[PDB]
């Protein structure tokens, strides 16, 4: 296999991404430069499969029934239909560039590709039964790197990674009605690289990075240059746009990737690739500073360096750049990805 | 007498503007006088010469010990909730004629206090746990049961969220809503009047000009005054001495 951006070939898998069956028998595990998918057995924790897609898969979603797989395949600009339990890949679906990431609806009726091209801007939406791509919903700006669907499953989020700006946004789309309802700027952002939504749908979590570009580059301490931060976003029409700090003041997380939301919703999982650990927060505590405080007071929160620790449940040791985690469906494990390990960290939680 | 005590200063809204924090004792049929309030008339100064009329309210009969008025057990108020009077309470009383004043506040097994598991918590629940829970702070819900906090459970809900201290504010003064033993700098009093009370704010944005509601009217002048009393008295919230019936810690 490659390594992404190059010629160069290498034996390794380089895991990006993982996912979990609903039923939680199953990790689907997409190899960035394995061009494939690694199926894992959650009860034996040892691999019963590898089912090859097409070119540079970079992310996975599990149907409700969990009888099919739909990996997202970059390179290739396409995603492939694989049945997970004839481990072979049933078809290819083509769409608009660089997919990094797909999501099944509630129903199981309905998958949303985001187009992560960056000139380009794009959800393409794929029905299940004719296993192809039915339209494209435009959003508001450029480079959409993730979407999620509400337990609602009427509305669908899509967080705009765009090149060159240091505004970036979120967009909100109605499913029904296909279209952008409303456009929400995280201010001062970059990197966007996850989204994921609370069980009640009350709010949304975005792990970005906070640069200050307007600064001199001088020093590395107090986060002159780029700070780590989570977002929690209020689904309330006029609701608060939160941003959180996620580092202490001679500890930062570098680069905070991916996501993984309790199912009932008391603790965050994210996945930090920098760093190379996962960090767990107490949501309850996070969503009960954004309720207690106001607009102004949050801003003024979002640089402060000790307020982490109110909130922190704990950082985890995981292996290298875990770009990518997952939960079982009862929260008491979570599964982090690491690329440059070649592996996957097994973490037990607070949930007992 | 025999018995440690202290004294606050109030005003016509029967709230304490200043609070002396010391333990003052009278031996028997003792009495002391003072200039003023922490005047330095027992510190570091001189009495200052002073003709007051609760002299003449104090010992005027040759048959009597003391003419002085024993300590009244309630208020009384007026409809806009100023301060009409003093009101005698049940414990009234051998006895001799030693004195002209009835006697009342000797029995300690009867002395009043304010607990807030059997005073203030059933009027939180009753007039405000309603429109206030985890989505509308402050927390009121979820009644006299215990929270966990860093392995302890001690208080219930409403207690921890109302004694919940405030970034940059001395939690010596108070915290978001509550001032231990000051009443009128307790910004939950401030709202229950909606006024301000005094000339220490609690925070700088306290009354909001957007989807603001008036909280005057939500309770009576006793459930109100019985908060005031509860914060004037530092707070507690088990005031009972030793194990009682009452919710509480317990392993
Ligand atoms: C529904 C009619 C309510 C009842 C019953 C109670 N409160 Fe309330 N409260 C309500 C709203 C809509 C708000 C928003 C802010 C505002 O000023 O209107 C509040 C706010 C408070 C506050 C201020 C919180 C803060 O500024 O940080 C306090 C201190 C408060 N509420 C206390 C309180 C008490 C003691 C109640 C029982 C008498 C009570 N509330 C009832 C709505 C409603
Ligand atoms: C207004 C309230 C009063 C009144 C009517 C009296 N005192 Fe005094 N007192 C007062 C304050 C604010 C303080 C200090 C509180 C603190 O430091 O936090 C005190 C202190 C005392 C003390 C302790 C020693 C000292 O601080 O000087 C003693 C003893 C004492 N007060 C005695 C006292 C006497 C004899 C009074 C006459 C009735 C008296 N107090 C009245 C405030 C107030
Ligand atoms: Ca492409
Ligand atoms: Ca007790
Ligand atoms: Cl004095
Ligand atoms: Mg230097
Ligand atoms: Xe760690
Ligand atoms: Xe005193």
């Amino acid at each position: 296999g490659y390594i992404q951006g190059t010629h160069v070939k290498t034996d390794l898998p380089g895991p990006f991404h993982i996912t979990m069956s609903p039923d939680g028998s199953t990790l689907f595990i997409s190899n960035q430069s394995g061009h494939s998918v690694t199926f894992v057995d959650a009860r034996t924790q040892k691999v019963t499969g590898e089912v090859a897609v097409r070119v540079q898969p970079e992310a996975s979603a599990v149907t409700p029934d969990g009888a099919f797989l739909y990996v997202c395949n970059a390179e290739s600009d396409s995603v492939s239909v694989v049945d997970i339990q004839r481990k072979q890949e049933i078809k290819e679906i083509k769409v608009g560039d660089w997919p990094s990431g797909i999501k099944i609806s509630p129903d199981g009726k309905t998958a949303y590709v985001a187009c992560s091209g960056c000139m380009w801007n794009a959800i393409d939406v794929i029905d299940t039964g004719r296993m192809e791509k039915v339209r494209s919903i435009y959003t508001s700006d450029y480079g959409p790197r993730m979407v999620e669907i509400s337990p609602d499953g009427k509305t669908l989020v899509a967080i705009l990674d765009t090149v060159g700006s240091i505004n970036r946004s979120v967009d909100f789309i109605d499913i029904a009605s296909g279209r952008v309802v409303e456009n929400r700027v995280i201010h001062e952002s970059s990197n966007l690289r996850d989204v994921v939504y609370t069980p009640d749908g009350k709010y949304i979590a975005v792990t970005h990075q906070t640069p200050k570009n307007w600064l001199p580059v001088c020093e590395a301490e107090n986060g002159q240059v780029f700070t780590n931060n989570v977002t929690i976003i209020e689904t309330k029409a006029g609701g608060k746009v939160a941003r959180l700090p996620l580092d202490d003041l001679n500890n930062y997380d570098g680069n905070p990737y991916g996501m993984a939301m309790d199912p009932k919703g008391k603790y965050l999982y994210i996945g930090v690739r920098g760093m190379h650990r996962v960090t767990i927060l107490d949501m309850d505590k996070v969503l009960g500073l954004v309720r207690s405080s106001t607009q102004e007071e949050l801003d003024y929160l979002r640089d402060d360096l000790g307020l982490v620790r109110d909130y922190l449940v704990a950082r985890v040791p995981t292996g290298l750049g875990p770009s990518s985690v997952c939960l079982s469906p009862d929260g008491k494990f979570c599964y982090a990805a690491n690329y440059f390990s070649n592996n996957v960290t097994v973490i037990r939680t607070a949930v007992d | 007498s025999d018995v440690p005590y202290y004294m606050q200063i109030l005003d016509d809204k029967g709230m304490s503007v200043q609070t002396a924090l010391t333990w003052a004792y009278l031996r028997p049929y003792h009495g002391r006088i003072c200039s003023g309030c922490h005047y330095g008339s027992y510190r570091g100064r001189a009495f200052k010469n002073i003709h007051a009329k609760a002299l003449y309210n104090w010992w005027y009969d040759d048959r009597s010990h003391y003419d002085s008025p024993f300590a009244f057990r309630y208020l009384k108020f007026d409809n806009d909730g100023n301060y009409k009077g003093v009101k005698h309470g049940e414990d009234v009383v051998g006895p001799s004629g030693t004195t002209s004043q009835p006697v009342e506040g000797l029995t300690l097994d009867k002395q009043r206090t304010v607990d807030f598991r059997r005073d203030i918590q059933p009027i939180l629940d009753a007039k405000c746990a309603m429109c206030h829970d985890s989505n509308n702070p402050p927390n009121l819900g979820g009644g006299l049961e215990l929270v966990s906090v860093d392995g302890i459970a001690a208080y219930s809900r409403a207690y921890n969220s109302l004694l919940e201290p405030q970034r940059g504010k001395d939690p010596n003064i108070g915290g978001k809503y509550v001032n231990p033993s000051a009443a009128i700098n307790s910004l939950l009093v401030w709202r229950l009047y909606e006024a301000e009370l005094s000339a220490n704010a609690p925070r700088e944005k306290i009354f909001p000009i957007e989807g603001r509601l008036l909280h005057n009217k939500f309770l009576t002048q006793d459930e109100r005054y019985a908060i005031v009393e509860w914060i004037d008295l530092g707070a507690q919230w088990d005031n009972i001495p030793g194990p009682d019936f009452y919710p509480g810690y317990l392993v």
